[PDB]
């Protein structure tokens, strides 16, 4: 038995997020028994859904909250920093339910809930469709803001699927603060043959702390700048420079700029 | 003049 | 007051007042300077010549096109083309009538400023607008959706226009056009011993290209026929009275539009860039496009080109999509025709950038649009 | 049941990344024995390099050059390991095979200026069939990495009279590019396309059958490559721009709105 559940775990863990549910269906059709797959897939889906960072909607909140390690309470429940209410998330099904209220002193927390509320608007202005969450946690005595932004786009009729992930950590320190983050892009097309795009960028920065409005504006300016430069390179450079590097791996026309001629190619072992 | 229609 | 419609084509400038179904001025967009000294001072000879004056005076002038491939190369030369357009070709003061300029999609944003600044500040236009050429073409063809294959002297442009909009993501600018096609004729003529070098001589070749050349429906079958029998051979005599005898060359030149390989061009051929454009669309509109293939601009005139284009693009598309080629006569001028219709709309008569708007906002009027 | 196991196995091998094919295939035959032979035949996978020790030259391994326990080298004409029988070509087909290897060695040299290739032909009662193989790795001195693989499989029908042959070409191109420049992070792109093309041509006294084959291969590789580059730029532009653009799209929507009303007015003024 144990090999089968490790083979399934690799497929479930690495699956493309427009297609992961279908891959689970594929693996459950491939093997004869449900239980050995279902029980491993729950543990995989915990880890997996957190790294997708994807939201769920809770039926009384009227908003979308992202899911992550910084949100994970243990005991199968997740935080909502805006609404301040914990909830259980199902890892197979679409919905989440039975919420419970969460209380704290919230000093450090309150300072960025403002900044979060600001960020939401700039998300609306970055993505046609887009969702966010800003986590508040003490890490080994450090004071941190963890801000995250998300997009899923899919359509079966188009045979393309396209996805976005972002992580930003800002460490509160007077007068000078530190920043760390990662940005990722994944796209798949499969109409007749297949093509895939995979990417990351990692960012480190230093900042200074002044006022609630100014930090709100500044963090957003960095996110704005970084995402727009990252998109600008990934469109404008790749439409030209990738043609030249792909050409350097295989050419479109030869060094001659002519179609080759079989008579001369057979006969003429042209000089060294 | 060499050329058929030119030099 | 009536509007003036101007088509800033690479080869010929088509111009006239709105509502008219044919332009009032059509001339080669050439600034021609002296090749030699003007010894007979009594002539009143000119620092440069333009249009049909340069083409009459061909043998003594260095003919420069101000647009090459598709971009303006020297603004003052283009400015002379415009000055001549107003004062000489149309015999009007540009201060006195609204003006429409055609423009190509994906032309860099600074060009829009230069054109706008020249038209208000050199030519004092009382109102102005700048339009994507290809849109005007379909518009003129009546239809409210389709794919344009517009090719003049400089750029081949493919645009899928849907619900009356250009879809910018699908626009395939192709650097193969009439001028490039002219060059290749020079070479295949050279094979048979005819030579042409001077820029004057280039324009002679252009006259030949517009007459003897045609598109064969299938290349080696035609060529095998031509290699067998002199029946496919015709002639056309230069200004110096000598006939040129020509066969195999007639289909061979415009074959290049289907085979950019013949010229070493890395870009795909005319049917190809059309398909390659179609496929980029919102999938639901694919069949909306295939029934609505629209050809235009001077290079689209060759006999048999539509029938070939059909048999060609039929291979690329999945079958039974009903691909149809819209290629009647008058497609020499669809682009300018479209502007003439657009400039007849009362809503458009509200929509122009006014002289007063530019006189308050300067070139910054375009920065809201250009991103 | 078992036909659906093979179908969902192939769907899985469409959805999983092409970089991990051999890992994922070994895992998939470990999760399903019995299907191993079907899987190894149906699933396409990167080629394997071989060295002919008698000649001192490289070749590539495929299921057509293989005959049971061993593979025939295109240079020495022997199998490794050696065999008591072996399904050899005819002597004249072998001579043709040498001529093909030489022609396609030039072809590859001109298009790639590196990597390795192989050519093999198998005798048929109605003509000949053939495989052309190519492999090329990227520059290991650079940040940018990659590979390109060619598979062309061709079947030739030699007709009874009028010296025509009909050619049926199948082709697959496998790609991965890894890219690590301009300070905008890194991107990996995977690609796999498959095509078929058919033609009939008259045999000539000046150009042998290989020149025909070759004309199809060149026209096919041009078509495949052009298709590939445009598929990359198409999806990498439209989806990435669509995900993280908003303001340009709002201003273009203002142009759409104005232009709509102009088009509505065109209905009336075109009638007028
Ligand atoms: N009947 C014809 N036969 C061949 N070529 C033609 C014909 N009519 C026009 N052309 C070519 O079209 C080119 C210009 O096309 P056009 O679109 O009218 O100019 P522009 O693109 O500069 O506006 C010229 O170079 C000319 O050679
Ligand atoms: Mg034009």
């Amino acid at each position: 038995d144990e090999e089968k559940v490790r083979i399934a775990a690799k497929f479930i863990t690495h699956a493309p997020p427009g297609e992961f549910n279908e891959v689970f269906n594929d693996v459950r059709l491939l093997l004869n028994n449900d239980n050995l797959l279902r029980e491993g897939a729950a543990h995989a889906f915990a880890q997996y859904n957190m790294d997708q960072f994807t939201p769920v909607k809770i039926e009384g909140y009227d908003d979308q909250v992202l899911i992550t390690e910084h949100g994970d309470l243990g005991n199968s429940r997740f935080l909502d920093p805006r609404n301040q209410i914990s909830f259980k998330f199902d890892h197979l099904r679409k919905e989440a339910s039975d919420p419970q209220p969460e209380d704290v002193d919230g000093g450090l927390k309150s300072w960025r809930e403002s900044c979060d509320s600001a960020l939401r608007a700039y998300v609306k202005d970055h993505y046609s469709n887009g969702f966010c969450t800003v986590y508040a946690k003490t890490i080994d005595g450090q004071q941190t803001i963890i801000a995250c932004i998300e997009s899923h786009q899919f359509q079966p009729k188009n045979f393309w699927n396209g996805r976005w992930r972002s992580e930003w950590k800002f460490t509160i320190t007077p007068p000078s603060a530190q920043v760390v983050g990662v940005l990722k892009i994944q796209v798949h097309y499969y109409e007749d043959g297949n093509v895939q795009l995979v990417s990351h960028k990692d960012v480190q920065d230093s900042v200074t702390v002044s006022n609630e409005v100014q930090t709100t504006k500044e963090f957003i300016k960095i996110i704005e700048s970084a995402e727009n430069e990252y998109q600008t390179a990934i469109s404008e450079n790749y439409q030209t420079m990738s043609d030249t590097t792909f050409k350097a791996l295989r050419r479109q026309l030869p060094v001659t700029r002519t179609k080759i001629d079989w008579n001369k190619i057979l006969s003429y072992k042209i000089g060294k | 003049p060499a050329w058929x229609a030119x030099c | 007051i009536a509007a003036l419609v101007v088509d800033n084509g690479s080869g010929m400038c088509k111009a006239g007042f709105a509502g008219d179904d044919a332009p009032r001025a059509v001339f080669p967009s050439i600034v021609g300077r002296p090749r030699h000294q003007g010894v007979m001072v009594g002539m009143g000879q000119k620092d440069s010549y333009v249009g049909d004056e340069a083409q009459s005076k061909r043998g003594i002038l260095t003919l420069k096109y101000p647009i090459e491939h598709g971009i303006v190369t020297n603004w003052d030369d283009m400015e002379k083309i415009w000055h001549h357009t107003f004062y000489n070709e149309l015999r009007v003061a540009p201060e006195e009538h609204p003006v429409l300029l055609t423009e190509a999609p994906l032309n860099p944003k600074a060009n829009r400023e230069k054109m706008t600044q020249i038209m208000f500040e050199t030519f004092n236009t009382p109102a102005m607008y700048v339009a994507i050429q290809a849109v005007l073409s379909l518009y003129a063809s009546g239809r409210t959706t389709g794919i344009v294959m517009d090719s003049g002297d400089g750029v081949t442009h493919t645009v899928p226009i849907y619900e009356g909009y250009a879809l910018p993501h699908a626009i395939l600018r192709l650097d193969l056009a009439g001028r490039d096609l002219t060059d290749y004729l020079m070479k295949i003529l050279t094979e048979r011993g005819y030579s042409f070098t001077t820029t004057a001589e280039r324009e002679i070749v252009r006259d030949i290209k517009e007459k003897l050349c045609y598109v064969a429906l299938d290349f080696e079958q035609e060529m095998a026929t031509a290699a067998s029998s002199s029946s496919l051979e015709k002639s056309y005599e230069l200004p110096d009275g000598q006939v040129i005898t020509i066969g195999n060359e007639r289909f061979r030149c415009p074959e290049a539009l289907f085979q950019p390989s013949f010229l070493g061009m890395e870009s795909c051929g005319i049917h190809e860039t059309t398909f390659n454009s179609i496929m980029k669309c919102d999938v639901d509109i694919r069949k909306d496009l295939y029934a609505n293939t629209v050809l235009s601009g001077g290079t689209t005139m060759y006999p048999g080109i539509a029938d070939r284009m059909q048999k060609e693009i039929t291979a690329l598309a999945p079958s039974t999509m009903k691909i149809k080629i819209i290629a009647p006569p008058e497609r020499k001028y669809s682009v300018w025709i479209g502007g003439s219709i657009l400039a007849s709309l009362s809503t458009f008569q509200q929509m122009w950038i006014s002289k007063q708007e530019y006189d308050e906002s300067g070139p910054s009027i375009v920065h809201r649009k250009c991103f | 049941m078992s036909d659906q196991q093979l179908d969902c196995a192939l769907d899985l091998m469409r959805r999983l990344p092409p970089q991990q094919i051999e890992k994922n295939l070994s895992d998939l035959i470990d999760l399903v024995p019995s299907l191993c032979e079907d899987l190894l035949s149906s699933v396409d996978q990167p080629l394997k390099i071989a060295r002919d020790k008698v000649v001192g030259k490289d070749y590539l391994l495929c299921d057509y050059n293989r005959d049971g326990d061993s593979y025939r080298s295109p240079w020495s004409n022997k199998y490794d390991p050696p065999l008591e029988d072996g399904a050899m070509p005819s002597a004249r087909l072998r001579k043709l095979e040498v001529e093909a290897n030489n022609a396609f060695d030039q072809y590859r040299d001109l298009y790639f200026e590196g990597g390795v290739s192989s050519v093999y032909l198998w005798d048929l009662d109605h003509g000949f069939a053939g495989v052309i193989l190519i492999k090329k790795a990227g520059d290991g001195s650079k940040k940018i990495k990659g590979c390109w693989d060619s598979i062309h499989v061709v079947e030739v029908q030699e007709k009874s009279s009028g010296r025509t042959a009909h050619y049926k070409l199948t082709s697959t191109v496998m790609l991965w590019l890894q890219t690590n420049k301009s300070g905008s992070g890194t991107m990996n792109l995977g690609g796999s396309l498959t095509r078929q093309m058919e033609k009939d041509e008259t045999v000539s006294d000046c150009s042998p059958h290989i020149a025909n084959i070759g004309r199809l291969v060149e026209d096919m590789e041009n078509k495949i490559r052009s298709t590939l580059n445009e598929i990359y730029f198409g999806k990498t532009k439209d989806i990435v721009n669509g995900l993280r653009s908003v303001q340009t799209f709002a201003d273009k929507s203002k142009q759409e709105a104005l232009k709509n009303d102009l088009v509505e007015a065109l209905k009336r003024k075109q009638q007028c």
